[PDB]
């Protein structure tokens, strides 16, 4: 079957969890730090704000 | 010039997944 | 035979008029699909699974024992009695010294008597209220309920108290007027 | 609604899973065999033939 | 509401892969 | 910026000091 998704989907769809600097791997975060001046990856990841 | 200078010189810290910290502690 | 873990019922908040009853499965869980390949299904339906665990330990750390989902009258012991502290208000006059001065003295609204008195009587009591669901207790006692194998057995073991048009004092469903 | 796809969404739209007396509740299949003599209910559900 | 935004920059040149 | 008032640095010129001869 597969009937639902329920409540901790809110901290998995990133509307209540952590910044996109805490849930991303620290390799992709470092790459993003260093590449922001010719390619931007910041507008493709959620930041919850509660 | 004509004077104003007041508190809150920088960003007010709040761990930006949320919008708070505390009232202090006691 | 498979049913997985169904969407959890949650009792309606119904206004003030009556007693809490009826429930329906969630509307914060329904989705567009024909989009998520089988990797993401595993995550989706173990996030759901995890949620049920949370609900089944909020039915044990906030919900008080009952043999009825909706008892239709909660006892005095099982509803929060809003009871404040006793009120004491001083008695300012001396009732026996005015009738000993009004003989020739006359008075406009503490000099001629040392006496003062207090009155309490425990002014915060009242005979316990014992109607429907407590003041702060709707949320506590009706955290969502999850019906693992739904409608298995015969009537008399179904939760007919998920039906809003049910009467549990007659065990009858009536034609709403 | 969860988010099935592939073999999952054929076992949710009932074109590959179990029959409509095994994914239906056994109180609705008891219902729909005692009243199904004057009030059918069996043609409202789908049985996968594979 | 009208507003709602939560996509904005939070930003051998590599560690390990 | 939306400022119409300078800062003072709050410190005079040169931290570093020399000996009397």
């Amino acid at each position: 079957m597969a009937t639902p998704s329920m409540l901790p989907q809110w901290a998995y769809m990133h509307i209540a969890g952590q910044d996109a600097s805490e849930y991303l791997s620290p390799g992709l975060v470092q790459f993003a730090r260093a590449t922001d001046t010719y390619f931007s990856l910041g507008n493709k990841f959620r930041n919850p704000t509660v | 010039d004509i004077n104003f200078s007041s508190l809150a010189p920088r960003h007010g810290t709040r761990p930006f997944m949320g919008t708070w910290s505390d009232i202090g502690t006691s | 035979m498979s049913k997985e873990i169904p969407t959890p019922y949650m009792w309606s908040y119904q206004p003030q008029m009556g007693l809490a009853a009826g429930a329906a499965q969630d509307y914060s869980t329904r989705m567009n699909w024909l989009s998520a390949g089988p990797a993401m299904i595993s995550r989706v339906n173990d996030i759901r699974a995890h949620r049920n665990q949370i609900l089944l330990e909020q039915s044990a750390l906030t919900a008080t024992p009952r043999n009825h989902l909706n008892p239709r009258n909660w006892p005095a012991a099982l509803v929060y009695q809003e009871i404040p502290q006793p009120t004491t208000v001083l008695l300012p006059r001396d009732a026996q010294a005015e009738v000993q001065l009004t003989n020739s003295g006359v008075q406009l609204a503490s000099s001629f008597t040392p006496r003062q008195a207090v009155l309490t009587l425990e002014s915060s009591s009242s005979q316990p209220r014992s109607g429907g669901i407590g003041t702060l207790q709707f949320v506590e006692e009706f955290t969502p309920s999850v019906y693992f194998n739904p409608f298995s057995g015969s009537p008399g073991h179904y939760p007919d108290e998920f039906i809003p048009n049910f009467d549990a004092i007659s065990e009858s469903v009536d034609g709403y007027d």
